[PDB]
C-alpha cells in the first residue's frame, strides 16, 4: 500500500505537526482516541480493530514541548515511541545539534523510522518539516538529512523549512543557524519550500482580519497548505498528480530545488458571506504578489516553474480558462526557456473547515508550489546579515568549542556564493 | 472471424477508452453484467470483432487496461460498465510514472511490459487470427507514452504483417498542463514515425472549442470530451460490426490514405454535432452533413486545414442514404474550394457506407483524412523543444535514468525530416 | 484439523456465483 | 479388476494425501460416514480402484498412513473425512524423526518398517490383480524422506513389475524451511532413482506463487496448497475409475514419458485455475485450456521450463469435450514455439480424454511432463549440498547411527551423473 | 504419552521454577490446588482424582527460599517430597557445591529423578535451569549433569543458563565459578541457552517501558520464552517443533552447542494499543540487536543458523514472506558453509497474558533460538577478567582447601581456550 512518512524536528516543527495532524485526523473522521465511528492508509496505519496511528515522528532535544503532547487532548492518538525527545536543548547552536548532542538521539530516531517504514512496501517519500532558525531544528534536522540520504537512497525528500523571515526573527544568531543548515541541505533535500513567519502574519492581518494572532493561527494555515498538497494521494480526483509529481515537473536542475508556497482564498466566513469564489478569482488572489508565504515579491523575479492544486467542486474547464488569463497578463513574467509553465491537479473532496479555527468553509481552494529566481534576493539579504556578523569574529566560540572547527563557516559562505551565482546564470 | 485487440495506455487512455466501451456496449446492446438485450441479429452476428465469448453467455472485452499507478483502474472499475472488463485484463504498476519519458520507457516501465506482452498474446493467439490493434494512449503523459510506446514497439516485431491504429492525445499550446510536454511528445513521435502504421491526433483544447461552438454545453467534464472521441472512434470501425452497401475496414483506409510510409499522421472529425436546443431545428441531410463536416470548428485538432492542403482523405458514412449524394458531394467539395486539395491525386476523397447508424441518429459520418496542415502542430512542438534545449534545462531526470543525449538529437533531426517532408507537398 | 482447510479454494474450483 | 494402494509418509504427505481421499470421496459420492449419495451408476461402477467393501456398505480407503509421530496422526483422524480410514491402517511412531535421513532410514525407521510392510501386503494381495502403488511424501524432513522411501525400496524388491508412482514435495529453493535441507533432499533421490517408476516433482513455493497471482488468495493456508496438488492427483487417475473415448492408465504414462529407465522425473500442473472474479469472466474451452498449461507460471514446480527443452509430456483432458481440437491445439502449440520441443521425438506429448469432468467443472486437464529443464532445480540443491561438504556440516547425527562418508560421495556421484545425463540431451 | 522433566538448581532455578510453572498453570487452566474447573500431560501428572502435579524438581542447598516456596500459595500444588532442600549453601563456591556440601543431596535428587521419570515412556528429555555465577547453581548443577549422563545417556538434556553479565555480576568470585561451570558444561550438554541478566534488564526498560522492576519481572520474560518453546509439544500447529527437533538442527559440531535467544513483542498494554503485530514487523524486531537477551552483539558475529518459531493466528504465507525479507537484508550475514540457515515452526494457541505481569494480551508472538560465532566475545571478555583474577592468587585459598587441587583451574583454562580456537575456525 502507498503511504507517506512524516518527519518533524524542533519546537516549530512539532507545533506545525500538531495542527497538521489535527486537520488530518479531522478530515479522515477519526477521533482523538484514534478510532473512527480504505483511502486513509497513506497517512494512518491500520493497527487493531478500527484504530489508526499516524505515520509521523516528533523530534526535539528538549521535552518542554513534547511532554504536553503526551499529557494533552491527543494523548492516545500519537503513540509515544514516535514522540521522542532529548534532555538538553541545543540552544541556537548548530555545533551542539550536529556534533555534540544529536548523536545519542539520532540512532533512536532511525530505529523508529526503519521500523515504521519497513512495515509496508510502496512508500512514496518523507514529508519532513523543520525550522532552520533554531539550534535543535537546524542541528538534528540537518543530521537526519545525511543519514536518510545514505540509508534511503532513491526516495523523495519533501522539505518545508521555517526560514528566518527578515525583520521579525526572535533570535540573534539566526545567520549562523540558517547558512550552516542550507549549506548542507542543498545536497540532501530533493524539494524545499520556504515558509517565513512575517508572510503568514501579514496574511493573518488583512485576509482573515485578526489584529493580534498567535503561532497556532499560523499553524492552521500551514496545515491547510500541506493538506491540499497531499490531498491527491488521499482523495480521488480528475487529475491525480502525486507528491512524486511535484519535483518531477518543477525542479529544473539538481541544485535549483528551492521554491515558495501560497494559498487562496484565506477567507473567513464573514467575507465568504459576500464574496463569490470563482476559480479564476482564487487563482489571481493566489498569484497576487502580496499573498506570498515567504515574503518574496516576484515582480523583480522571473518564474521558471509553477504547480496548481485545485480541490473541491472544480470543473477542469475553469482551470484552463484561468491559466489562460494569468499567462496573458504581463504583471507576471516567465523565463524564456520555459514557455510551458504549469502543472495542474484536481481533487474532488472539498477543503477543510475547523470550528474554533478562523478558516471558513469554502467550495474550492488553491495551493501553490512556485519556483522563482527571486529567491536570489532573499539569500542576498542573508549574505548581508551574515557578512556583518562574521566580519568581527562574533559568537564564534559557541560553535568551535563543541566539536566542529573553523572551515565549515568559510565553506558555507562559498557554498552560498556558488548557489547565488548559479541562480542568475539560470535567469539569463 | 477477425478481432481488434484494444490496449489502454496511461490513465488518460483508461478514461477515454472505457467510454469507448460505453458506446460499443450501447450499440451492441449489452447489460453491465454482460447479458445481451435488444433482440436483433445486426449486433451479435459481428460481436467477436471487439468481444470474446465467455461461456457464461456474456461477452468480455478484448481490451488491455494498462497503467503504472493503480489509482485510475479503481475509477474505471467503479463507474458504469465496470463489471464488463476482466480483472486479468488489468495490468498495474505499484510505483507510478511521474509523467516521465525516461523512467516510463526504459527503467520503471520495462518491468511491466513483459507481463503486458503476456496478456496481449493471451487474447491474440486465443483466436484463429486477429485483424489488428487499436491503441488509445497519451503523449502528454509519461506512462501512456513511456511503456505504451514500448508496447507499440514490441508488437511490431511480434506481428509485423498485422496493422495497428493509434489514437494519441497530443499536448496543447494554450493550456499547457503537464508542463513536461515535449520530452514525452516528440520522442514518442520519433518512435512511432517509423514504428506505427496509422496515427490520429486528438487535442483536448480542440474538444473544448467544439463543445463550445457546436454544442453550446455550459459545463462539460472530461467525460463529454471522451464521448466526442468515442463516437468518431466507433464510426471509423462501423463496417467490421455492421454490414453495408459499400464495405471498408481500417486496412482499406490504411492503404488508401498514405501514399508513403513516412507520412501517416492524420486528423479525425465527427458529425452531426447538434445542440439540444438546436436538435429540433436541424435538418439531417447528407448536404448539411458534409457542409458542416469540412469546417475547422468541427475538427478534432487545433490545426487549421485551410492553412495547408489535404493529401488523401476519406469518410465513413453511417446510416441509410442515397449513394450518389455521397458521391456527387464528395465531388462537389472537390470542385468548389479546389485550392484546398492536392493537384496530383484525381478524386482525393473516398467514402464507405455502413448501413447501421449510431443509436438515436438516423445517419452520421466520421472523417479520417491526411493534411499538410498537421505540419504546424509538429513545428509548434519543435520550436518549444529547441528553445528549451537552448538552455539545456529539465534534463537531469532524462540523462540520469540511464539514457543519453545522442537520441535526443536524433529525435529532433528525425521529426525535422518529417516537417521537411510535409513541407514539400504544399 | 487446522493444519488443513479447503474452504476458499473449494469454492474457487466450482463455477458458482453468490 | 484394477486397484491402487495408497502409501502416505510424513505429515506433509499425510496432509496432502488426506485431501486426495477427500476429493475422491467427493467424486464418488461417498459420505464421511461411508454411505453413497448421488444415485448415479457411473459414480459407482468403479469403486475398487480405491475402496474395499467392508461388510457394512462402507467403502473404506485402501490407504496405509505412516508416521513416526502421533501428533499429526490424530489430527488427521479428528479432522473432517478423517474417520473414513480404518484405524489399523494408521501406523504410529513413538520416538520420532528429528528431520534426519539417517534415523528415518536405518535405526527406528527400520524398527517401524516391519509393522508397515505387513499392512501394505495385507491390502495388496486381497485383490485379484493390483495395478500399482502410489506414494505421497516430501523430502524436507526425516520421516517422509527416510522411511517413506525405505518402504519404496521394500515394495520394489517384493513386487518389481508393478508401477511405482511417487509425489515428492522437494524443499523450496529460495525460501528454505527445514534447515537441514540438502541432506534430506539428495540422500533420498539417489536411492529413489533405482526404485521408482514415476516421480512427479512439486515444490512448495511454486504453489505459493500460483496462489499469489493466478488464483488471487489473500491468505493461502496449507490446506489451500494441498488441494492444488489434490486436484492434479485426480486427473492422473481419471481413466482408472471412469470410462473415456480414449483411455490412459498410469503405465500408459510410463511408456510415453520415459525413454530410458534412469530418468523418471516429471512436472505436474493443473488447469483451469482462476480467481473468484476471473472465473465469472473466463471462457472454459479447449483453446483456453491449453496455453494456460504450456506456461511456466501454471507449473507446480519452482523450476522454469522455458529455460530448457521439453523431452516428452502428456495431457489428460476431462469432461464432455471434443477430440479434434484435443490434437489441433496440441500441435498448433507444437508448431508455434517449435524451439521449445526436442527435435528427435514424434508429437512429443501425448493426448488422453476422460469423459467425466471434475466435480463442478465441465472441462479440465492435467499434465505429466518429463523435461530437461528441471536441471536448475537439481543444481541449486547441488551447490548448497556441496557447500555443506566443504566444511562437513551436521555430520554427527549421520555418522554415529550407521553410515559413513562413502555413502555421502555415493550420493554426490549418483546425483551428478543424472546432472550430466540431463545435460547431454539438449 | 510424552513428558519433559524440569530441573531447577540454584536460587535462580527455584524462582524461575516459581515463574515458569506459574505460567504453565495459568495457560492450561489449573488452580493452585491442582485441579481443573490431554495436552496438559506434557508437564503435569495424573495423580488421584483429577489432581495434576508438576513434573519438575527443585534443587537448592539453602532452605531460606525453597521452604519459603512450600509455605506460600503453591504448597499444595507440588509434591511435599518434591522440593529437596539442603542445610547450608555453597556461598559462591564451586568447590563445595561440587565436592563437599554437594554430595549428600545429589543422591536424594536422583532418587526423585528416576521415581518421576519412570511414569510413562515417551520422555523427550530434561530441562535444567541454573545460575552460572552462583555457587550452588553451578556447583550442584555440575555433578547433577554427570550423573544424568551416566544414567540416561541419549536423553536430550536442554539447559537454560542464566549467564552473568560483563559489568553486572553482584559477585566478585564470578570468574572462578563461571570457568569451572564451563569446564563441566561443554562435554555434558546437548542444548544451551544464554541468559545475561543485564540484557533482560534493558529489554524491559526500553521495550516494556517499565524503568525500575525487580528480579521477578525478569522471570516473566524467561517464562514466556519456555512457554513458547515447549507449547509446540502440547497443542496443534502448522509445523510442530519437538524437544528432539532442537538438538537435531541447532548444533553443527558437538562443541558449538551454545545458542542465544530473543523474543518479540516485549510490549506492554499501551504499545499493543497502537502497533499492528504483523509477521514482518515481529520478525525483524526479534533480530534487532537491542532486543537480544544476552548482550552479545551479532553485527560482528556470523550467524551459523537459527530457528524461528511462532505462536498465535499466524498464516504461513506471512511466515515465508517475513523469512525471505530477513534473508535479503544485508546487515545480517551468514556463514558461507550454511546457506540455508532458517527453520520455522508454527503453533496456533496464542500466549496467555498473566495478570499483574507487565506484558499485554498478545495476539501473536515469536521465540527465536540462534547459533552464531558472536559467542567469541561473550567468553573472551571473561577470559581477560579471569586471567587478571588468577594472576596473583585471588580467593584461591578457599578453593584449594575445600576438596580440589590447583591444576583443575589450568585445565579449565585450556579447554575454554580450545573453544576460542574452535569458534574462530568455524567463522573463517
Ligand atoms: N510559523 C511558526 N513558527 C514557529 C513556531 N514555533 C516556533 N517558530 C519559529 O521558530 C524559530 C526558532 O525555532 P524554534 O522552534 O523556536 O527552536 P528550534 O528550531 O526547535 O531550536 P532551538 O531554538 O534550539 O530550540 C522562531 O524564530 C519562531 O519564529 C510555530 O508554531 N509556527
Ligand atoms: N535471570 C535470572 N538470574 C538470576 C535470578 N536469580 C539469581 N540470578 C543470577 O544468579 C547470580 C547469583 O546466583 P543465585 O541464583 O542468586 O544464587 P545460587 O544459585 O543459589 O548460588 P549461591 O550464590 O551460592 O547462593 C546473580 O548474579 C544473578 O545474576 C533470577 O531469578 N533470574
Ligand atoms: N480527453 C481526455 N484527456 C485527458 C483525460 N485525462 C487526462 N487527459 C489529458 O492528458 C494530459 C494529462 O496526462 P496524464 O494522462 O494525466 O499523465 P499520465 O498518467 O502519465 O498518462 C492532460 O493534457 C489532459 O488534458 C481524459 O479522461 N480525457
Ligand atoms: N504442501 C505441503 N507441504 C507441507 C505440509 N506440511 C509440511 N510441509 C512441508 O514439508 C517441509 C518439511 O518437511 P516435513 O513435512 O516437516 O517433514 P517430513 O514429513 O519428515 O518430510 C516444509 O518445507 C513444509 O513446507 C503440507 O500440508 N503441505
Ligand atoms: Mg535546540
Ligand atoms: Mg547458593
Amino acid at each position: 500500500m502507498r503511504e507517506v512518512i512524516s518527519i518533524h524536528v524542533g519546537q516549530a516543527g512539532i507545533q506545525i505537526g500538531n495542527a497538521c495532524w489535527e486537520l488530518f485526523c479531522l478530515e479522515h473522521g477519526i477521533q482523538p482516541d484514534g478510532q473512527m465511528p480504505d483511502a486513509f492508509n497513506t497517512f494512518f496505519s491500520e493497527t487493531g480493530a478500527g484504530k489508526h496511528v499516524p505515520r509521523c515522528v516528533f523530534l526535539d532535544l528538549e521535552p518542554t514541548v513534547v511532554d504536553e503532547v503526551r499529557t494533552g487532548t491527543y494523548r492516545h492518538l500519537f503513540h509515544p515511541e514516535q514522540l521522542i525527545s532529548g534532555k538538553e536543548d541545543a540552544a541556537n547552536n548548530f555545533a551542539r545539534g550536529h556534533y555534540t548532542i544529536g548523536k545519542e538521539i539520532v540512532d533512536l530516531s532511525l530505529d523508529r523510522i526503519r521500523k515504521l517504514a519497513d512495515n509496508c512496501t510502496g512508500l512514496q517519500g518523507f514529508l519532513m518539516f523543520n525550522a532552520v532558525g533554531g539550534g535543535t531544528g537546524s542541528g538534528l534536522g540537518c543530521l537526519l538529512l545525511e543519514r536518510l540520504s545514505v540509508d534511503y537512497g532513491k526516495k523523495s525528500k519533501l522539505n518545508f523549512c521555517s526560514w528566518p523571515s527578515p525583520q521579525v526573527s526572535t533570535a540573534v544568531v539566526e545567520p549562523y543557524n540558517s547558512v550552516l543548515s542550507t549549506h548542507s541541505l542543498l545536497e540532501h533535500t530533493d524539494v524545499a519550500v520556504m515558509l517565513d513567519n512575517e508572510a503568514i502574519y501579514d496574511i493573518c492581518r488583512r485576509n482573515l482580519d485578526i489584529e493580534r494572532p498567535t503561532y497556532t493561527n499560523l499553524n492552521r494555515l500551514i496545515a491547510q497548505v500541506i493538506s491540499s498538497l497531499t490531498a491527491s494521494l488521499r482523495f480521488d480526483g480528475a487529475l491525480n498528480v502525486d507528491v512524486t509529481e511535484f519535483q518531477t515537473n518543477l525542479v529544473p536542475y539538481p541544485r535549483i530545488h528551492f521554491m515558495l508556497s501560497s494559498y487562496a482564498p484565506i477567507i473567513s466566513a464573514e467575507k465568504a458571506y459576500h464574496e463569490q469564489l470563482s476559480v479564476a478569482e482564487i487563482t489571481n488572489s493566489a498569484f497576487e504578489p502580496a499573498s506570498m508565504m515567504a515574503k518574496c515579491d516576484p515582480r523583480h523575479g522571473k518564474y521558471m516553474a509553477c504547480c496548481l492544486m485545485y480541490r473541491g467542486d472544480v470543473v477542469p474547464k475553469d482551470v484552463n480558462a484561468a491559466v489562460a488569463t494569468i499567462k496573458t497578463k504581463r504583471t507576471i513574467q516567465f523565463v524564456d526557456w520555459c514557455p510551458t509553465g504549469f502543472k495542474c491537479g484536481i481533487n474532488y473532496q472539498p477543503p477543510t473547515v475547523v470550528p474554533g479555527g478562523d478558516l471558513a468553509k469554502v467550495m474550492r481552494a488553491v495551493c501553490m508550489i512556485s519556483n522563482s529566481t527571486a529567491i536570489a534576493e532573499v539569500f542576498s539579504r542573508m549574505d548581508h546579515k551574515f557578512d556583518l556578523m562574521y566580519a568581527k569574529r562574533a559568537f564564534v566560540h559557541w560553535y568551535v568549542g563543541e566539536g566542529m572547527e573553523e572551515g565549515e563557516f568559510s565553506e558555507a559562505r562559498e557554498d552560498l556564493a556558488a548557489l547565488e551565482k548559479d541562480y542568475e546564470e539560470v535567469g539569463i | 472471424m477477425r478481432e481488434i485487440v484494444h490496449v489502454q495506455g496511461g490513465q488518460c487512455g483508461n478514461q477515454i477508452g472505457a467510454k469507448f466501451w460505453e458506446v460499443i456496449s450501447d450499440e451492441h446492446g449489452i447489460d453491465p453484467t454482460g447479458t445481451y438485450c435488444g433482440d436483433s441479429d445486426l449486433q451479435l452476428e459481428r460481436i467477436n470483432v471487439f468481444y470474446n465469448e465467455a461461456t457464461g453467455g456474456r461477452f468480455v472485452p478484448r481490451a488491455i487496461l494498462m497503467d503504472l499507478e493503480p489509482g485510475t483502474m479503481d475509477s474505471v472499475r467503479a463507474g458504469p460498465f465496470g463489471q464488463l472488463f476482466r480483472p486479468d485484463n488489468f495490468v498495474f504498476g505499484q510505483t507510478g510514472a511521474g509523467n516521465n519519458w525516461a523512467k516510463g520507457h526504459y527503467t520503471e516501465g520495462a518491468e511491466l511490459i513483459d507481463s503486458v506482452l503476456d496478456v496481449v498474446r493471451k487474447e491474440a493467439e486465443g483466436c484463429d487470427c486477429l485483424q489488428g490493434f487499436q491503441i488509445t494512449h497519451s503523449l502528454g503523459g509519461g506512462t501512456g507514452s513511456g511503456m505504451g510506446t514500448l508496447l507499440i514497439s514490441k508488437v511490431r516485431e511480434e506481428y509485423p504483417d498485422r496493422i495497428m491504429e493509434t489514437f494519441s492525445v497530443f499536448p496543447s499550446p494554450k493550456v499547457s498542463d503537464t508542463v513536461v510536454e515535449p520530452y514525452n511528445a516528440t520522442l514518442s513521435v520519433h518512435q512511432l514515425v517509423e514504428n506505427a502504421d496509422e496515427v490520429q491526433v486528438i487535442d483536448n483544447e480542440a474538444l473544448y472549442d467544439i463543445c463550445f461552438r457546436t454544442l453550446k454545453l455550459t459545463t462539460p467534464t472530461y467525460g463529454d470530451l471522451n464521448h466526442l472521441v468515442s463516437a468518431a472512434m466507433s464510426g471509423v470501425t462501423c463496417c467490421l460490426r455492421f454490414p453495408g452497401q459499400l464495405n471498408s475496414d481500417l486496412r482499406k483506409l490504411a492503404v488508401n490514405l498514405i501514399p508513403f510510409p513516412r507520412l501517416h499522421f492524420f486528423l479525425i472529425g465527427f458529425a452531426p454535432l447538434t445542440s439540444r436546443g438546436s436538435q429540433q431545428y436541424r435538418a439531417l441531410s447528407v448536404p448539411e452533413l458534409t457542409q458542416q463536416m469540412f469546417d475547422a470548428k468541427n475538427m478534432m485538432c487545433a490545426s487549421d486545414p485551410r492553412h495547408g492542403r489535404y493529401l488523401t482523405a476519406s469518410a465513413m458514412f453511417r446510416g441509410r442514404m442515397s449513394t450518389k449524394e455521397v458521391d456527387e458531394q464528395m465531388l462537389n467539395v472537390q470542385n468548389k474550394n479546389s485550392s484546398y486539395f492536392v493537384e496530383w491525386i484525381p478524386n482525393n476523397m473516398k467514402s464507405s457506407v455502413c448501413d447501421i447508424p449510431p443509436k438515436g441518429l438516423k445517419m452520421s459520418v466520421t472523417f479520417v483524412g491526411n493534411s499538410t496542415a498537421i505540419q504546424e502542430m509538429f513545428k509548434r512542438v519543435s520550436d518549444q523543444f529547441t528553445a528549451m534545449f537552448r538552455r539545456k534545462a529539465f534534463l537531469h531526470w532524462y540523462t540520469g535514468e540511464g539514457m543519453d543525449e545522442m537520441e535526443f538529437t536524433e529525435a529532433e533531426s528525425n521529426m525535422n525530416d518529417l516537417v521537411s517532408e510535409y513541407q514539400q507537398y504544399q | 484439523n487446522r493444519r488443513n482447510w479447503s474452504e476458499n479454494i473449494e469454492s474457487l474450483l466450482r463455477q458458482a456465483t453468490p
